[PDB]
């Protein structure tokens, strides 16, 4: 033993249990989800009120890269604002030489690429953080999840945290019942019930719900935060549903 | 070539009375033969009862004074908020003003 | 990031021994077995192909090797360890010797080079020993011809004939009784092939064994001609024919 | 600086350098000492550029007094003079090269003989039985070449440095005040208080 | 335990214990509380003194005219982060002739912080920040953990006993945001917040310090005869 | 991190010796022993190559007694590999002197300056020490003749007759009883060989497990020339004082 | 580069690394200094482990580090080595800047400097080595005797001793040595160091050196004869 | 082994810890502050009868204005003087002005916390750093190898500072006069060593603003002393 | 014990890590089969997707490295690409420095080289990853060589990694000892990979449908993936016969 003292040691089983670990720090995280429509994206996330004190809709996690892409993350919310800088550095380089605008699956290969640098090296610590995050390019939408070993894939929705288990099974119904797709504005009205539904893992204390969307006939394939009457809606939908 | 300096005119005049001191300077900026503007301040107000003019090439002047105003600004920052004296504040001139001894600022300040 | 490993790997222990030598030495020891044999006119170099598949296709694993026209290498240990110090081996004929000289360097400086490279690996930071030990044959002018053995410490020994790896022990008691001042090339090449027919277990032929000679000067494997003074290559492989003819008068 | 000369005889050297020293148009000086002692027997006089002669002379002379210290021994005329050779050769193809031109006058303990090597800024040396720097060679070298003998005593080797001192007052148009003179023989360094 | 050597190393839950270390020397520190309404901020802090020869240690550091903090746990990792803010809303000033922003500043605490709890040999900041700042979006109130998590707030407290303090303001939290274009009524309301974690001891004139901006208001710090007023 | 990895090459001991340093003279006493011995008229350097086999080249071997310069030579003891590093070191420091004062270096000079080499790996950089130690014979006009010994802890010291590697404690003692100052070159030679013979751990002390060389002011005039023995040469000297 | 702190604190307050390179000096061979009215003498021990020594060419235990200065030590000899080498550049360095010799106090200060650096610079051990450094500063007729020590404290002393059975060496001169009235010649503080050091010695032959440092850049090795008529004599008074 | 920036479970970094039991094994330092100036003294603990006591040198000058006194591993603040006086005058340089005490202060306490894997362990050595300035006036700062820095009316540090220091806290009135100072850090001192107080094995000095920083002669701290040992004497 | 937890030998003389690097390599749960036709080289790799949230067209282990070069990859995604990024830059810096399109077995030996010095530089881990390269050289004709952790690498006839590798390699075996040929005589790339998941099929025993497997084919200057439709194509082919 000792094997799990130390980053980027493999044990004997072939693992790396310091990335292991890392994962412990995000399932204990809040909720955040992310779901694929017919012409773009929709992030959401629980955010706990620990306090009366906390002032409302201030303390935004959801966060932009470039124009056209929206991160959102689960666990040690430090580490993802590291991640979400350097795809910003990313996403920079990449339209200073190329002049478009980095591609989504240019974009996760970028994050994916420095996650997995930093379980090379017992010098640094893996990150503490799931990703969820993704847009709209030239051929399209797409949704991506990327894990502390650097581990990313596409999806047609994604869900990690505390209540990531309720949430999934809450996506696989959407999948199945709508074969042909979902809507933007649906996407937006689902993402927050899911949300309300996940928020029994951490029904101790109250919450906020924060939620954003890419889309090309919404937001003309920019990122933007929901707000004001379309978020009142959302929750309006999501509140109606649990009762 | 590229001539990294330039002339935008102006003439400043300070004279200290025996209570009092004052710092003039004209309001005209130029280059060659045009005017560039007929009121372009160039006698600021530094702080601490400090009054300044970099008067020649305006780009060094303007960088020279806020170099200054942040001299002050650090100097209470770093020793309790002691009133910076018009000596102690000439001294520290001296030295930003020496630190482009090999590409100076080519300016005649006065405070 | 950065190699924060600024400190030895390798250390002299109580007794003073210096243990990851040691362990790789024993790296060796567990190694296929190959051979060397100097003639009069020529030396000789030799291994067994042990083929970690039948799929696999064994011509493309070379484990005798050309570091210059009149020199080659054989190894037994850690494979992938051989084949970077080959990369490097070559470089260095080049860099510290044939840039500044205008010629192959000899052998024994080669071989030096080497040494020194497996001896850095053995006290610089952040790194383990090479776990290989070499047999470097090869012909210069005015030393004639040579052969040596380079370990994992980084020290060599010059040899007129010896063993490494797996059977190395039985080896170089045969060799001892075979082995004479008068000896010529074929017959060093039959005492080698006989040597290493006992330390294999499976097929014995041209295409499960790797030999190669240094020997006399190839002025057909050249590639042009019209300077008298270049003669060509002493350092030759032989084929899984030539191998295969030499088995029959075995 | 301008001045400087050297004459090895039997038994010791004689260097001979000027005393002035100027800045732009006036006479700053009319008694400087333009050499350093580097060892008990070894003396090095100098000639060039402002400021790089002393500064040069200062360095040569901490690294040979550290040697000395360090081994508890002199270093032979000849050793310190490629030592010398080296660094003004190491200098010339410097950033900004050491404009100093020098004569090292020692005594060989071991050998029991008097030495003078001359040194250019390029790191040119010659061991001569008599040396100069600049234009003073342009004057002296016919006396030298007419009157010198290896023989020489050290009282002839003054008679005839005298000569080549009057020489280039009379043919010089540039007033360098006079020379001190220094010998260096077995017993050490001395100076000719009167010249 | 076995997981706690340094800041690189996660343990089998998932924890960070060099950080979680960090986090009680700011629980071993004196009390301060931060409050804000919708015109000024206002920072209080309980200084603590070696004995009764000695001063009493300083908790407010201004960083800007607009901008300053008071702080809880190693002093010079304050002195550090402070400084980094005065640069940072330095150049802010310099370069883009600009008020930093409040919730900017808090990014920038938070990264800085997060360098220092991923990478081998540094260490965790061993302080915790209440920054207060008023800019183009009227009064703010950030609270900033060494793990990098930058809050911002109606009202906190952090230090010793703070919790006491931090229920008060949870209690008047619909009163204190009222108190609009009243600096000297908002202050009471942080002084008596502040009161709710003193055991023993009593807020004295060489004990408290008080820190206020706001609309027309540049951060200024009290301290001695000047916090007599409140006392 | 790193840290868990690292030996600490470079510390004291609660007692206050160097670990490494202790560890490498341990493995340094299993090497085959080398003897100098200074003589008015010369120096004489002998060593015995580790179990040799009948199949090494002995004749173009050298694990022993190598050429620093014209004036000056080295036996060995310990790790070949991490001497010739140290050796090539000197070589160069050795020309250094040569082109820098135009004259050769003096013995004691060299010998500090890879001493000094040795004294570095044991204070800083965290490396292992070099498994090495000296026997220096040379020769300038200073001190004449001159025999010095360093070890991995950098230290060196001046000697009249001296071994190192194995069994030096006997060795040592034989040295001391049969040393006289007005003793000559071929003297020297009949005694670095009949203490060799008596200290070795092989059954019988043959011309193929030994090293020879001398520095003799036996050259025409005054000059010093290295003899580095040859094979032949060695098997002559064995038969002339009396061994085979 | 090799960063790792070497010399660091324990629980207790103490810096181990900097106390176990005490305990190297303390096996050293012994150092002994006495300053006198107009004189300063550095006594050292040879260990007669070592014969077949060839005396003229070993390193000699005190080292002139100037023609006014000198230094002797006790502790591991390579690393002295490296302190004398600095503190000799550093003389030459001083005058050529400054135009004047170092001071005995000035050189003792920066070597002292060199040894504290090394007790809290990365990848580094402390010196093993403690110094004695004496001499006479220029155009000054006061002895000057200091002693340094692997932590880079240093003092003045009118005598005082390091390295192995020091504690023996040092008792004998609290007893012996009087401050009001220190050895008004160069025999009487020449013989009280060879009293000293016979305390501990062993034989008085080829065991004991001494240096006798005098002003104005005076500094004499005693030979071998010159010191055994001092051992002589000492015995013969001894006998009664 | 272990991190040299390491935090205990407690919120405490080990190595600073640590220093502070190397500083509590340090010689006797005392200093305190009145309206007429500051008193500086030290126990000087010789090892030995031989050593010159002269040569032991704990109370050293930063500048006219400012003096420092230390305890613990004093060879550590040999390079803490050396900044501190080129702190001083290179202040001095830029602004034509004394520096402040505090301004000084906090510049030898940026030292303290740059050790890590910069120098590898802190300070072993705690410095009382006394001064006058315009601003603020007399001034007595107690510097510790945390960083951190207090200013005190008194402070001792070293061996016998519980003692000394609950000593201080009685006898320190805001009236006390240079003299009255002087005598009260000789009788302190005096009653926390081990061997018996001399003007050899201890000394004296002080800062005021007309004379700036002076080190006492032992002929005038002998007086001193005279003068305390009759007046303790006269009840 | 710390000789298991970085690359430095064993009393015994291994190196612990390596071979728990090569036990990562098994990690996905994925077979992948390699053969050479006389025009073609194509490569099989089982496709598993258990997630139904996932978008399988981007769930894949074959990596186009250069036109001519494909790469498949044994061992856990992050490493896969960790080596597929850096063989694309090694195969482009190749053709700027030498003029021509880098080899499969250059490319092959250059990655084995960069596994080697993992396995002997201490603060750099091995990549938990079999790599798997296939083309058509210009020089050569169809080529596979298969590197690992270890550095080792070499050139085969044909080639199985993965869990159930023995089965598969002795199926393919025993098919080479019936043909006594190095290859699959057969003109079209199509019936080359038929071949191919026929013999997977067979050594498995398990069936395949579209979405189950995953195909690489290497042609005269092009490799190229299969899309699900064309394998479907394929496994009808099969079937019907
Ligand atoms: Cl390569």
């Amino acid at each position: 033993t000792g094997y799990d003292l130390s980053n980027s040691v493999f044990s004997p089983d072939g693992r790396n249990f310091q990335v292991e670990y890392a994962v412990k720090a995000v399932e204990n995280g809040t909720t955040s989800i992310g779901i694929k429509c017919n012409d773009g994206v929709v992030f959401a996330v629980e955010k706990l009120i620990t306090s009366k004190l906390l002032v409302p809709q201030k303390n935004v996690k959801i966060q932009v890269v470039d124009r056209h892409i929206g991160c959102v993350y689960s666990g040690l919310i430090p580490d993802g604002r590291h991640l979400v800088n350097r795809g910003r550095e990313e996403a920079a380089s990449f339209k200073k030489l190329y002049k478009t605008p980095i591609p989504i699956p240019a974009f996760a290969d970028r994050l994916g690429q420095y996650v997995q640098a930093h379980t090379l090296y017992n010098s640094v610590r893996p990150f503490g953080v799931s990703t969820i995050f993704g847009g709209v390019d030239k051929n399209g939408a797409h949704l991506y999840m990327l894990e502390p070993s650097g581990s990313y894939w596409g999806y047609k929705g994604a869900a990690t945290g505390k209540g990531r288990q309720s949430a999934k099974a809450e996506l696989e119904k959407l999948v199945d019942h709508h074969p042909e797709g979902l809507s933007a504005r649906e996407a937006v009205k689902q993402a927050a019930k899911i949300i309300y539904l996940a928020h029994e893992d951490n029904k101790e204390k109250d919450f906020e719900l924060e939620i954003s969307w890419c889309s090309l006939s919404e937001t003309n394939g920019l990122h933007k935060f929901v707000k004001g009457d379309l978020l009142q809606e959302a929750i309006d939908f999501a509140q109606k549903e649990i009762n | 070539q590229f001539n990294p300096y330039g002339d935008n005119g102006g003439t400043i005049l300070g004279i200290a009375g025996e209570d009092f001191a004052v710092l003039a300077g004209d309001t005209r900026n130029i280059t060659d033969y045009s005017i560039n503007s007929r009121y372009e301040p160039k006698v600021f107000d530094c702080g601490d009862n400090i009054v300044m003019s970099a008067n020649g090439f305006a780009a060094d002047g303007d960088a020279l004074v806020k170099r200054f105003k942040n001299s002050v600004k650090w100097y209470h920052f770093d020793h309790n908020d002691k009133k910076l004296s018009i000596n102690s504040a000439a001294r520290n001139i001296q030295h930003l003003l020496y630190s482009r001894r090999f590409f100076p600022y080519y300016v005649y300040n006065i405070i | 990031m950065t190699d924060r490993y600024s400190f030895s790997l390798t250390t002299f222990s109580p007794s003073g021994k210096l243990g990851q030598i040691d362990y790789a030495l024993t790296a060796v020891k567990q190694g296929v077995t190959s051979l060397g044999i100097k003639a009069t006119n020529g030396v000789v170099i030799a291994t067994e192909k042990k083929s970690s598949s039948p799929l696999a296709m064994s011509e493309t694993l070379s484990k005798v090797s050309l570091l210059t026209p009149d020199i080659g290498a054989v190894y037994s240990g850690m494979g992938p360890d051989y084949r970077v110090l080959v990369d490097k081996s070559r470089k260095v004929a080049h860099t510290s010797y044939k840039r500044i000289y205008g010629e192959y360097p000899p052998t024994k400086l080669l071989v030096s080079e080497v040494a020194k490279i497996m001896q850095e690996a053995t006290q610089s930071g952040g790194v383990r020993p090479f776990g290989v030990s070499l047999l470097i044959a090869g012909h210069d002018e005015f030393n004639g011809f040579s052969l040596y053995q380079v370990d994992p410490s980084g020290s060599y020994f010059p040899w007129k004939a010896t063993a490494i790896g797996k059977g190395s022990v039985a080896a170089k008691t045969f060799l001892e009784k075979r082995w004479n001042d008068e000896l010529e090339l074929e017959d060093a090449i039959h005492i080698a092939l006989l040597t290493l027919k006992e330390s294999v277990e499976g097929e014995f032929n041209g295409d499960t064994i790797e030999l190669a000679i240094i020997g006399d000067e190839n002025p057909d494997l050249l590639g042009y001609t019209g300077i008298p003074t270049d003669k060509g290559p002493r350092f030759r492989k032989l084929t899984s024919q030539e191998i295969n003819d030499r088995l029959e008068a075995l | 600086m301008d001045i400087i000369l050297g004459i090895r005889v039997q038994d010791s050297v004689i260097l001979a350098s000027s005393k002035a020293v100027t800045r732009g148009i006036s006479v700053l000086k009319d008694s400087d000492d333009k050499t350093r002692q580097l060892s008990p027997h070894t003396l090095m006089s100098f000639a060039g550029e402002a400021g790089d002669t002393v500064q040069f002379a200062e360095y040569i002379q901490a690294n040979i007094q550290l040697y000395s210290i360090r081994e508890d021994y002199e270093l032979s005329p000849q050793a310190v003079s490629s030592f010398v050779r080296q660094e003004l050769a190491k200098s010339i193809r410097s950033r900004r090269p050491y404009q100093v031109n020098v004569l090292i006058g020692g005594y060989d303990k071991k050998k029991n003989k008097p030495e003078l090597y001359q040194i250019d800024y390029l790191g040119t040396k010659v061991e001569l039985p008599y040396g100069a720097h600049g234009y003073s060679g342009f004057y002296t070298f016919s006396l030298l070449d007419h009157h010198y003998r290896p023989d020489m005593t050290t009282e002839e080797g003054l008679d005839l440095l005298k000569l080549c001192v009057q020489e280039l007052e009379k043919r010089m148009p540039m007033d360098f005040k006079g020379v001190i003179v220094k010998i260096v023989d077995k017993d050490g360094i001395r100076q000719v208080d009167d010249f | 335990n076995n997981y706690d050597g340094d800041t690189v190393t996660f343990s089998p839950t998932g924890r960070l214990f060099q950080v979680e270390y960090a986090l009680e020397a700011i629980k071993q520190g004196s009390v301060t509380v931060g409050l804000r309404s919708n015109t000024h901020a206002v920072l209080v802090a309980l200084k603590r003194n070696a004995d009764e020869l000695s001063s009493y240690q300083k908790k407010i550091i201004k960083c800007d005219e607009h901008m300053g903090l008071s702080l809880a746990g190693l002093a010079p990792d304050a002195r550090v982060l402070s400084n980094y803010l005065r640069q940072q809303c330095n150049y802010s000033s310099l370069v883009f002739n600009r008020k930093l922003a409040v919730e900017r500043a808090g990014h920038l605490l938070c990264d800085k912080a997060q360098k220092n709890t991923q990478s081998y040999g540094g260490r965790p900041y061993g302080v915790g920040l209440l920054i207060i700042g008023y800019d183009k979006s009227g009064a703010h109130l950030l609270e900033f953990q060494p793990s990098g998590n930058v809050t911002e707030l109606y009202g906190t407290a952090i230090g010793a006993r703070s919790q006491g303090a931090k229920t008060y303001l949870e209690r008047t939290l619909d009163t204190f945001i009222k108190i609009d274009g009243n600096p000297d009524e908002l202050i009471k309301a942080g002084v008596e917040a502040i009161s709710q974690s003193l055991r023993d001891e009593s807020l004295t004139v060489d004990n408290l310090s008080i820190a206020i901006v706001g609309k027309d208001t540049p951060f200024t710090i009290y301290d001695g005869e000047a916090v007599a007023k409140y006392i | 991190g790193s840290r868990r990895y690292d030996s600490r090459t470079t510390i004291f001991s609660p007692e206050g010796r160097l670990y490494q340093v202790e560890y490498a003279l341990e493995s340094i006493s299993h090497a085959g022993t080398a003897i100098g011995i200074m003589a008015s008229d010369g120096i004489v350097l002998a060593a015995e190559r580790k179990v040799t086999s009948t199949l090494l080249e002995q004749d173009t071997s050298t694990e022993k007694l190598y050429k620093l310069n014209d004036k000056i030579a080295v036996a060995v003891a310990g790790l070949t590999a991490d001497a010739e590093i140290l050796i090539n070191t000197a070589r160069i420091h050795a020309q250094n002197y040569l082109k820098t004062y135009n004259e050769d270096i003096p013995v004691e000079i060299l010998v500090r300056r890879l001493s000094d080499i040795k004294q570095g790996y044991t204070q800083h950089g965290g490396l292992r020490p070099f498994g090495v130690s000296f026997i220096y014979a040379g020769y300038d006009d200073r001190y004449g003749y001159q025999l010095y010994t360093s070890n991995p802890s950098g230290n060196y010291t001046g000697w009249k007759a001296i071994s190192v590697g194995a069994n030096t404690s006997a060795a040592q003692t034989l040295l001391q009883m049969d040393y006289k100052d007005d003793m000559k070159v071929d003297d020297a030679i009949e005694l670095a060989l009949k203490t060799l013979s008596k200290t070795t751990d092989s059954s019988a002390l043959t011309y193929d497990r030994l090293e020879f060389a001398t520095i003799r002011k036996g050259a025409n005039d005054g000059e010093v020339y290295q003899k580095i023995f040859k094979p032949q040469e060695i098997k002559d000297i064995l038969v002339k004082t009396g061994i085979t | 580069g090799y960063d790792r702190a070497l010399s660091i604190f324990s629980p207790d307050g103490h810096i181990f690394q900097v106390e176990y390179a005490l305990e190297a000096v303390k096996r050293g061979t012994c150092a002994v200094g006495v300053k006198g009215k107009n004189c300063v003498v550095l006594g050292c021990e040879r260990r007669s482990t070592l014969k077949l020594q060839d005396t003229r060419i070993t390193p000699s235990k005190v080292s002139k580090i100037d023609s006014h200065v000198v230094l002797s030590f006790s502790g591991l000899n390579a690393d002295s080595r490296i302190l004398i080498e600095k503190a000799r550049v550093e003389a030459q360095s001083h005058r050529l800047t400054l135009e004047d010799p170092v001071t005995v106090e000035y050189l003792t200060r920066y070597v002292a400097g060199v040894q504290q650096r090394y007790t809290q610079s990365g990848g580094v051990r402390p010196f093993g080595v403690s110094t004695l450094i004496a001499g006479f500063d220029p155009r000054d007729d006061e002895p000057k005797l200091y002693q340094t020590e692997p932590s880079g404290i240093y003092s003045s002393w009118s005598a005082q001793t390091i390295g192995r059975n020091s504690k023996t060496v040092r008792e004998f001169l609290e007893k012996n040595y009087d401050r009001k009235e220190p050895p008004a010649t160069v025999e009487e503080c020449v013989k009280l160091t060879v009293r000293s050091l016979l305390e501990v010695v062993q034989t008085g032959a080829k065991n004991i050196e001494i240096t006798v440092v005098k002003p104005d850049s005076d500094i004499v090795a005693l030979s071998s004869e010159e010191i055994n008529q001092y051992v002589t004599q000492i015995e013969q008074e001894k006998q009664e | 082994d272990r991190g040299v920036s390491t935090f205990s479970p407690e919120g405490r970094l080990f190595q600073v810890e640590y220093s502070l039991e190397a500083i509590k094994l340090g010689s006797t330092a005392i200093g305190i502050a009145t309206k007429e100036g500051v008193v500086l003294g030290v126990e000087k603990r010789a090892t030995s009868p031989l050593l010159e006591s002269d040569s032991i040198e704990k109370i050293v000058e930063i500048d006219r204005h400012i003096g420092c006194a230390m305890s613990g591993l004093t060879a550590d603040a040999r390079s803490m003087i050396e900044h501190a006086r080129t702190a001083a005058v290179t202040h001095n340089l830029y602004y034509d002005e004394d520096i402040n005490v505090e301004s000084l202060t906090q510049s030898v306490c940026d030292l303290a916390l740059r050790f890590g894997e910069l120098m590898s362990r802190p300070f072993g050595v705690a410095l009382l750093i006394a001064g006058h300035d315009a601003d603020d006036g007399y001034q007595l700062f107690h510097a510790e190898p945390s960083g951190t820095f207090y200013r005190y009316n008194a402070k001792a540090i070293g061996s016998g500072s519980e003692g000394a220091q609950a000593e201080l806290l009685n006898e320190w009135h805001s009236s006390l006069t240079l003299k009255e100072a002087e005598l009260l850090v000789l009788k302190i001192l005096k009653q926390v060593m081990e061997e018996k107080l001399d003007e050899n094995n201890a000394q004296l000095s002080c800062i005021t603003k007309q004379d700036g920083f002076k080190i006492y002669d032992n002929e005038k701290t002998a007086e001193l002393i005279k003068e305390l040992k009759e007046k303790e004497a006269a009840e | 014990g710390y000789d298991r937890h970085i690359t430095i030998f064993s009393p015994e003389g291994r190196l612990y890590q390596v071979e728990y690097a090569f036990k990562a390599t098994n990690q996905t749960n994925i077979n992948s089969l390699a053969v050479r036709g006389k025009d073609c080289t194509v490569v099989i790799s089982q496709k598993k997707v258990p997630d139904k949230l996932l978008d399988p067209t981007t769930v894949s282990y074959i990596f186009c490295i250069s036109r001519t070069i494909g790469m498949v990859v044994n061992g856990p995604i992050p490493d896969a690409r960790n080596a597929a990024l850096r063989a694309k830059a090694e195969a482009a810096e190749f053709r700027y420095k030498y003029g021509y399109d880098m080899p499969c077995d250059v490319l092959a030996k250059r990655m084995a080289n960069l596994s080697q010095i993992y396995t002997q530089r201490a603060y750099m881990r091995p990549l938990g990853v079999i790599l798997t390269f296939v083309s058509v050289d210009e020089e050569l004709g169809p080529s596979i060589y298969k590197t690992d952790p270890a550095g080792y690498y070499v050139g085969y006839k044909a080639t199985a990694t993965g869990p159930k590798q023995q089965e598969i390699t002795t199926n393919l075996e025993n098919h080479f000892k019936k043909s006594k040929i190095d290859h699959i005589n057969e003109e079209s790339w199509e019936k080359v990979v038929e071949f191919a998941i026929t013999h997977m099929i067979d050594a498995l025993g398990t069936e395949f449908s579209k979405n189950d497997l995953e195909v690489g084919v290497a042609t005269k200057d092009k490799f190229f993936t299969l899309s699900a439709e064309n394998i479907e194509e394929r496994l009808v082919a099969i079937a019907e016969q």
